[PDB]
């Protein structure tokens, strides 16, 4: 079989189609600088693992700390 | 903000909904299973050839492969 | 054309995991981390971690912690 | 568990920083160009495992590797 990958986009694309502009105006919206974005992230997590914790909210918390830890070097400084 | 803040709650929700999402996708899940830890990296590195075969990029397919990924390595991790 | 780089990151990644991970092991051994408690110890590490500054490589040896501290707790997450 | 987190702490400062003070990692980085990098990394990543081995330092090397690589693109 190799149509996994091919299905992997497919499921990948439908993600990035309905939350990446949502989650990049959160983000700006946000503000953060390299000052307190680890605090957001810690607050983040936390009311993301109070009703819960699977492996699927794991792996999007530590995907979102990548993407904001790129955020804030790019838009940091209270862009 | 500075400790709290409005958005820090629409961003963790956010995250609610994409993280029960995977876990909720039975093709994903059953792709999962499909593979064999047989050589287990030449299956992620084929995959991820196909996935990116067509040329394009973005954060969706990021979380997609990092979720495969980890959900592999745990299989792996507890069977066999 | 691009190996040298491929061998020298593995020559490099070797020498990291030789003095660091039978470190690594021990310490969450002795944290005990639960399927439960686990973002507080993550937590309290990441704070002590960016008391001293933020460069990238204590953001990567972060998130890269996260997922290990993760895949630990899923298999000895027993109590 | 406060003992072992500050040591924990400590460990991941000392690997952070090897990391961003590695010459060798920090000139590799420079030699790639932003003319392809996606697929600097896919290739990068398949001789790094071709012997086969896996371990935590050399997923942390690769991470950061690619990761300045996405850096140095945004800037
Ligand atoms: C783009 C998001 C970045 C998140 C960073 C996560 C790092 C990515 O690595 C995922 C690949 O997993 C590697 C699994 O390595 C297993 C090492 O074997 C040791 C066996 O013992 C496991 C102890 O935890």
């Amino acid at each position: 079989m190799g149509q996994v990958g091919r299905q992997l986009a497919i499921i990948g694309d439908d993600i990035n189609r309905r939350y990446d502009s949502e989650f990049q105006t959160m983000l700006q919206h946000l503000q953060p600088t390299a000052e307190n974005a680890y605090e957001y992230f810690t607050k983040i997590a936390t009311s993301l693992f109070e009703s819960g914790i699977n492996w699927g909210r794991v792996v999007a918390l530590l995907g979102f700390g990548y993407r904001l830890a790129l955020h804030v070097y790019q838009h940091g400084g209270s862009g | 903000g500075g400790s709290g803040d409005a958005s820090t709650k629409k961003l963790s929700e956010s995250l609610k909904r994409i993280g029960d999402e995977l876990d909720s996708n039975m093709e994903l899940q059953r792709m999962i299973a499909a593979v064999d830890t047989d050589s287990p990296r030449e299956v992620f590195f084929r995959v991820a050839a196909d996935m990116f075969s067509d040329g394009n990029f973005n954060w969706g397919r990021v979380v997609a492969l990092f979720y495969f990924a980890s959900k592999l390595v745990l299989k792996a991790l507890s069977t066999k």
